[PDB]
């Protein structure tokens, strides 16, 4: 095992005279996946700019000036390659998966997109109504509105509070211009990363990129990367009620440290302890995760998930459960009790497993090419370089009990949480109560 | 009656902040004191009256009783 890790090939990295960082992991696999990952999200938008990046995503594929829609689509389909992508609050990306016999072709396709989207005044107007619709579909997914609302209130009044898709007004009116304005402002080499994994050999990649990414920086701005305005967390709640729904959704959380910070490992290990449930499990005997056990014994919920979603300089460490109108309270009671237990009286027997369960994730985090690429893409972009499983190992292979406590309690104990809840939530006690559910009557 | 079966509510979104992210006795002047007055001058004219009235009657009563004791300079001018 340790050897298996030790024998895992290093991930080549190198920046251009441009600013783009080109990294990759050579394997053998006849297939592979390459793509660019941008240092851009909704976080970077304005009150009037917000949604661009997304409006933009829906056009990124519909063709370039160098080769219109009918073609781009035809050329990719024709080579059996897959082009897909996404955009969060601080992180966007476009990736392709082909037979590593096409690094050069893929690489070119990529560039041609992150640099020359047609932005056909005629296509735009179409996607405009496609989103407004797609948006009204994202809506009934109470599992997502809830998180949005969480962020909303959690980081109320700041860039983070804005949802990645954006208001209908913005989408109804963004101009062919604004989109261009968003592209030419954030899609710059210094903030972008060209990553890959497969049978591809670094050099052929570099050159190929160094060839199609012919960007040139004049001034110093171009060459530099602007740091964002800090986001203020706020212990608060938001309740979107409607007994009209089948069941309720709840999400509570404290502020997170941020990528850079190490503790995100100990903290990542703690969540592995409370883990997650889901009525399709087979386990009233689930190892620890009493929250799950209890959830089963007393029928506390349909499911729940522990999460340490983080950003550049902040984040959200919390949990979210889906439950029936009548078991909302106990569930919250029992869970919120686990955080305390977590940081007030944890045990080695627990952390031991915690670790293992993580390591197994940590590894399956890299199952395939597309996913690996995702790490290189991210890692660089958010951490600075790449963290080898061999490393993550140690980092989280030396977390003892006392370590979990010290930290969890450092981030959870007597902190003013941020809760959000849509659906039939009459039974969810007031803030004050969930608040004083943040300190154990030790 | 307990929690979870009080009423069929739908479409109300509320927003509130932790007690520690805000002020306890805020804006004593901006909005505080005004409303206190917005109130004294809203009922004074409804409560005061019968009380004031009572008072007058209390006084009249005590004064009269205290007069019917003293002698009339003329119950005997002989």
């Amino acid at each position: 095992y340790a050897q298996a890790l030790q024998s895992v090939p290093e991930t080549q990295v190198s920046q251009l005279d441009n600013g783009v960082r080109v990294a990759s992991e050579q394997s053998s696999q006849p297939t592979c996946t390459v793509g660019v990952w941008i240092d851009a999200g909704s976080r970077y938008e304005s009150e009037k700019n917000n949604g661009a990046g997304y409006f933009l995503e829906h056009l990124a594929f519909k063709g370039t000036k160098n080769r219109p829609q009918n073609a781009l689509e035809k050329e990719v389909e024709s080579m059996g390659a897959h082009l897909n992508a996404y955009s969060s609050r601080e992180h966007t990306a476009y990736y392709i998966k082909a037979l590593s016999k096409d690094v050069p072709k893929a690489v070119e396709l990529l560039a041609d997109i992150v640099q020359n989207c047609s932005l056909e005044d005629s296509q735009i107007e179409k996607e405009r109504d496609v989103i407004v619709r797609e948006l009204q579909e994202n809506d009934t997914s109470m599992r997502e509105v809830v998180f949005n609302y969480l962020h909303a209130t959690a980081f109320q009044g700041t860039g983070l509070a804005q949802s990645v898709e954006g208001p209908s007004e913005n989408i109804r009116k963004l101009s062919r211009a604004d989109l261009t304005e968003y592209l030419s402002t954030h899609y710059t080499a210094p903030r972008m990363v060209l990553a890959a994994a497969g049978g591809v050999e670094h050099q052929q990649l570099l050159e190929l990129a160094q060839k199609h990414f012919g960007g040139v920086p004049f001034t110093y701005d171009d060459d530099a990367v602007p740091t964002l305005s800090k986001c203020r967390f706020t212990g608060s709640q938001i309740r979107h009620r409607e007994d009209g729904l089948p069941l309720a959704h709840v999400a509570i959380a404290v502020e997170g440290p941020g990528w850079a910070h190490p503790d995100l490992v100990a903290l990542q290990v703690a969540n592995a302890i409370i883990g997650h449930y889901d009525r399709t499990y087979g386990g009233g005997l689930h190892s620890s995760s009493p929250l799950a056990s209890i959830a089963v014994t007393n029928k506390l919920c349909q499911s729940f998930q522990t999460f340490s979603i983080c950003y550049s300089e902040t984040g959200l460490f919390g949990f979210y459960f889906v439950c029936d109108r009548m078991s909302i309270d106990d569930m919250m009671f029992v869970l919120q009790g686990q955080w305390m237990r977590l940081c007030t009286s944890i045990s080695e027997s627990e952390v031991l497993r915690g670790k293992n369960f993580l390591r197994n994730a940590l590894v399956s985090h890299l199952d395939g090419t597309t996913p690996v690429c995702e790490d290189i893409g991210r890692e660089l972009l958010t951490y600075g370089r790449r963290i080898p499983l061999e490393e993550w190992e140690e980092r989280l292979a030396e977390v003892d009990a006392r370590m979990v406590r010290e930290v969890c309690s450092k981030y959870i104990y007597d902190q003013c949480p941020a809760v959000a809840g849509p659906g039939p939530i009459e039974q969810l006690p007031d803030y004050n109560r969930i608040r004083s559910g943040m300190f154990w009557l030790r | 009656r307990q929690f979870g079966h009080l009423t069929r509510v739908r479409h109300l979104i509320t927003y509130s902040l932790s007690p520690f992210e805000q002020r306890p006795f805020p804006h004593y002047f901006s909005k505080g004191v005004p409303n206190v007055w917005r109130r004294l001058r809203a009922c004074i004219l409804r409560v005061a009256p019968p009380f004031l009235a009572f008072y007058l009657l209390y006084t009249w009563g005590t004064q009269e009783f205290e007069k019917s004791k003293r002698k009339n300079p003329a119950a005997y001018v002989n």
